[PDB]
């Protein structure tokens, strides 16, 4: 009922080799660079507001609590985004990167385009260490300028910290990501249609994702093909601790689940992506 | 077209409903025999009455049944009228006493569409008259005195009937709720 | 197991026809409750009673009807007795004419099968009470006198009432006619 | 809800001369020949049988009950054939069709098929009378047996008295004909899907008639048309009592009702075949 | 000319050491229930619909009067599923089942096919009351699921509450049946092939049940067998009050009627079940 | 920062003898009746499933647990509907609503439109219990059926019972109605442009709920009005345990909370609607 590291290897040679798979990077892919993910963010959070880190997550979800820190003073969100600039983006968070195995496997291979879902140059970053060079595109100005003729794009799909307006954490951002309209929005929609994804260090746990793979079946089940031809392009969801209700979910959606080895994380990553070269 | 048929098998009650109901050209006219039940009740049997008269003519049918409670016979015949102006003719006159005549004539009209059983009851107060008088009208109207009139349903004519009967307060409520 | 099934919803019938026809091993009993057509006619009432009850349990069906005709009343009630002892209950001693007291006390059973309605018609020459006597018994037994006879079907036993009853008659006719 | 006589009148000429439009033609339309309709042959069977013919009908249907008599002795059902013969088509009940208004009605019109459910040869005699001539079909030898070219059918659904193997009448035959496969049964469905029909004298208790028309509609469904295409080829159902319920059941099936006038039957359906002309 | 309990319990014993006798069940085993039979239910919808229930009766049949309120109003036949599932199967319904003699005499036994025709859970209920477990085989969909090694199937042939797309109320639904292609229709006319019936509580009014006892002849009549040998694999019809036609008409289909004792309708159903052990 | 029962019962008077209050009900308006929460339906899924209930709550939020539940098997969800029909409009739970305070007390004002999100008739039926009569609108066939003319509409904003397909449980059904477009949606929306609402035994949990008045604000903010008039029309928030983070994200959206007392739950919202009259 889930791929293993060896049974996902030659399914994941062939879409690589025809361009046609495309990297999603999450928060758990800068953890080996000690940084925060969704929960030590709250614990922050907590402590500037007054509040036991404890305490404070349970008033409500991840999405609510930053609603609840942005709008309990003025300018307080444009704090918080000039503080993770100095903690993501850190010199010493810059010299685990490129002895990182997971960032250099990454930039092994020669991609086209990867998104990211974490406010940190350290995929683009990675791709500078090895000689490549990249484009990050976050805002509608980033698409309209200009580029090099084959250079990997990297999308920043919930905003980058050189540009503080694209951030989405708070809810009301997320919110205004329904309308499936922002610039990183319509360009995963078109992505979504053609090419098959690896999920790696994500976890669905963004409400606006999950309702981009919602409506991508609502286009496949209306196209009324066969049992064969809608289950035929697959998108892959790298995890160490899927649970046992979340795996099933996905299924419905195109979306296979490759089991890693959770003893050590950082290299069950690093040799799923050597296979793939 | 009509829309609503009135079945009766007297033909003496046919001339009477279509001296006052018929000009009107929504009501036809059916003659199927029906099969009333025992009860002196006139309400159950005008009702039980209408539902075997749409089982035989399949449209939105009328259907007519009466009533002579008397008080000297504690309200006999009631809905058993038929048979005793058939067994006791004007000796129906002889078996009450002389002193406590009074009796009501009802009589009840019940319409069903198919779907539903509306009875409509009219009522006259009056008194057995000592014998029978008058040649005109039909079954038991030779007996019948209407209350303050003196005179029987015999010796009145059409016209004048209906002014005292049951079925002069039932044509006007019978054309306003069927639009007749 | 029973082969024929007697049909009463009176309580008081049930215990005579288990005095004589009880111990029968081939006589069941049911309580369905059917309505009688309108008409004065025992024949024409008891043989539309056992089509109508054949409906309601679909088993072979004994059914009882009864008459009161009374000589002063041209013979009413007849088989509309059942309205008239619920209106009239003693004042029918006082409507009929002392002096021409005479009535026929009949009955009838009728058997349906299924295919074919039998009509057994007993009958007992009476006369109404001056007024009403006795305790015993049930409906209309207080009021009349058989010929020959000074005391009522009230006055007297259930072994007594049925030497002189329509019924008495009617349990041999009924025993030999089905074997029971 | 329901069309009347003037209504329906403009709408059975373009289907005429279009010569699309069918008549069915039921046990009614020979009631003016004081002929038995299906109440009076289960009086006629229960005096056979012994019974009374009020306790006879509450112990099944008008099928069933031909079923018990038909099994009662042996040679019971050829003895009703030849006694329905002698008064269905005798010579009384021919003097009663030429001055029947019905039936001049119904030959003046140059009709190609007419289909009838009743066992006399009362409409194919009609056409005799007014100097056309019909051809009988019932088996599968009349439908391969020789005709002439322009020649009204008339098929008899239920059978012909001449031919005493065809009639339908009890039971076991109504179930040998649900398979729908008897020769006049692949010829209605085949003449349902081009054409109008105009029921005369006939009330839908037939269990295989009513099928056909069901079967019909799951044709109609599943081919997708539109509200408005779906509607158009409509059927015609006169009759003088039809009730609540039935009406409704039939708008389903594409089958529009006509009422007539019940104070004279014979005169009303007189001026609807005239209407057609 | 029909059986009465000692003379059928002899028969009915050998069946079922055998293995091939199986029970049919109708609206009259659910009766002491305290359940509307096929007439309380017409009382009710003609309530809902404005009708008075004696005239609502006769402008149709059973099938014609469910057809009619089906299509009265958008989503008037869930609503009827849904007061069903609530009357029928309410909590005072299951605590007259486990003092029910009928119940506890059939679970009792140890079938291993149970048919019914009635929408509640008494049957299969009745099997969970005493200790044994059953398995409800409604759809396609149960058909092909999982179930355990040896335990009794109970086929709800009409269709289950639960399952509000199998209940055959209307008449729609019936025609849709005489096609003889549900999974209910193919396993019945396999059990039939092989097996003794046992019709308890359940009277022949149904045209579709009918209909499959009549190709089942069709199959002995044209296999030619003896009159001692197509005479031998009887089935088997309790009732307290069949007519006089109806036993007749079954006897051609090797259907025999043991006559109970209508004066106490539960007692003498349960003394049946009870003498089959 | 927040009112007290008292304080709000002059700002609900003046909105309801203005005919612009329409109460919104949640699942805590039927814990009285002994109905579950949010949380006893995942106790009961996870009992089907073979899931310790503390273990099953720890996959997944309440829309995906659902999700799990109802792609188990076939026909799966169909089960639990007809399930949830015997234990929410039970006959115990009709009883224990015509003695309660707060279907009296809701029953006893005039209301025109009430608003909920439970699958339940006991709104509804409070209505009939004091004589009044409600109008039940779900689907898009109800809002284009027949109704009185002065009648309080129910608007069942998540389904009801008696209509399957219009239950939303499962996160594709809450995904279906981020689009807006089902009728209670468009509804919903258009009463919101209008009218003050007060929010009774519901906790803002429905991500779809929350979307709506998001989007209202969207309307509020393009419209740049003052500050004075932005801040006029205000909804309220009935609410025993409100923590500390939501009431501050609902004052964005113009949402007043009022606090009830916590020691008698039914006792002091019957309080706050008999302040009403
Ligand atoms: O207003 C009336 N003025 C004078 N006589 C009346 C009246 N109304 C009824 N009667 C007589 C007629 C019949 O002898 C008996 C009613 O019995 P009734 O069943 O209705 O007469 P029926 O069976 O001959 O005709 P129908 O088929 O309309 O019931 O009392
Ligand atoms: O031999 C009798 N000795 C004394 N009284 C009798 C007798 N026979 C009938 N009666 C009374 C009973 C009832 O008051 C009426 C007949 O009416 P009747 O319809 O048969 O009585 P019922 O409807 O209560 O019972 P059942 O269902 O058997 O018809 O006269
Ligand atoms: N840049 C990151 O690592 C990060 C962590 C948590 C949330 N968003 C981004
Ligand atoms: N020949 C007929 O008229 C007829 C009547 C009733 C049934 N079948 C045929
Ligand atoms: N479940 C039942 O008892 C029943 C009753 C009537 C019709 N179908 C089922
Ligand atoms: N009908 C209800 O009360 C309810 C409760 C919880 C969830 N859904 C419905
Ligand atoms: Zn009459
Ligand atoms: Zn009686």
């Amino acid at each position: 009922t889930t791929l293993t590291l060896s049974e996902a290897a030659p399914l994941l040679k062939k879409e690589f080799r025809e361009g046609r798979l495309i990297p999603f990077l999450g928060a758990g892919f800068s953890k080996p660079l000690k940084l925060p993910d969704g929960s030590q963010l709250i614990a922050s959070l907590a402590k500037t507001l007054g509040f036991e880190p404890e305490l404070f997550d349970m008033h409500g979800r991840f999405e609510q609590l930053a609603e609840f820190f942005a709008i309990s003073a003025p300018n307080r969100l444009q704090r918080l985004v000039y503080e993770m600039s100095l903690s993501f983006d850190s010199a010493e968070a810059e010299a685990l990167r490129e002895k990182s195995p997971m960032h250099r496997a990454l930039a092994a291979l020669d991609w086209r385009t990867i998104y990211t879902t974490n406010y940190d140059k350290h995929v683009e970053g990675a791709l500078r260490d090895a000689g490549k060079q990249a484009a990050v595109l976050a805002s509608f100005a980033d698409f309209q300028g200009p580029r090099a003729r084959d250079v990997c794009e990297v999308i920043k799909f919930h905003g980058t910290l050189d540009q503080p307006d694209t951030i989405v954490l708070t809810e009301s951002s997320y919110f205004q990501r329904m309308a499936l309209d922002a610039p990183p929005d319509q360009r995963l929609r078109a992505d979504l249609l053609a090419n098959s994804f690896l999920f790696i260090g994500y976890s669905f746990s963004d409400t606006n994702i999950r309702y981009i793979w919602y409506r991508m079946n609502q286009l496949r089940e209306q196209s009324q093909l066969g049992v064969k031809h809608s289950q035929a392009r697959r998108c892959f969801f790298a995890t160490h601790g899927a649970g046992l209700v979340q795996p099933d979910i996905l299924q419905q959606w195109n979306i296979d689940v490759i089991q890693l080895d959770p003893t050590d994380k950082s290299a069950s990553v690093a040799r799923l992506l050597e296979s793939i070269a | 077209a009509p829309t609503w048929f009135y079945n009766t098998t007297n033909s003496e009650k046919l001339r009477e409903l279509q001296h006052v109901l018929g000009g009107s050209a929504k009501l036809g006219y059916l003659t199927a025999k029906v099969t009333e039940i025992l009860d002196v009740d006139l309400e159950t049997v005008i009702r039980a009455k209408a539902i075997a008269a749409y089982r035989a003519v399949r449209v939105p049918v009328i259907v007519e049944h009466g009533a002579l409670c008397i008080d000297a016979l504690n309200g006999l015949p009631g809905a058993l009228v038929k048979p005793f102006w058939e067994s006791l003719d004007t000796r129906l006159c002889e078996v009450i006493p002389a002193g406590q005549r009074t009796a009501r004539a009802r009589g009840a009209l019940c319409y069903c569409d198919g779907r539903e059983r509306h009875v409509l009851i009219e009522e006259t107060e009056g008194e057995i008259a000592p014998s029978a008088r008058g040649t005109g009208g039909f079954h038991w109207d030779p007996i019948f005195i209407p209350k303050g009139q003196t005179r029987t349903f015999a010796e009145m004519s059409l016209d004048e009937k209906l002014s005292f009967s049951p079925l002069g307060r039932l044509h006007t409520r019978l054309r306003t709720e069927l639009g007749l």
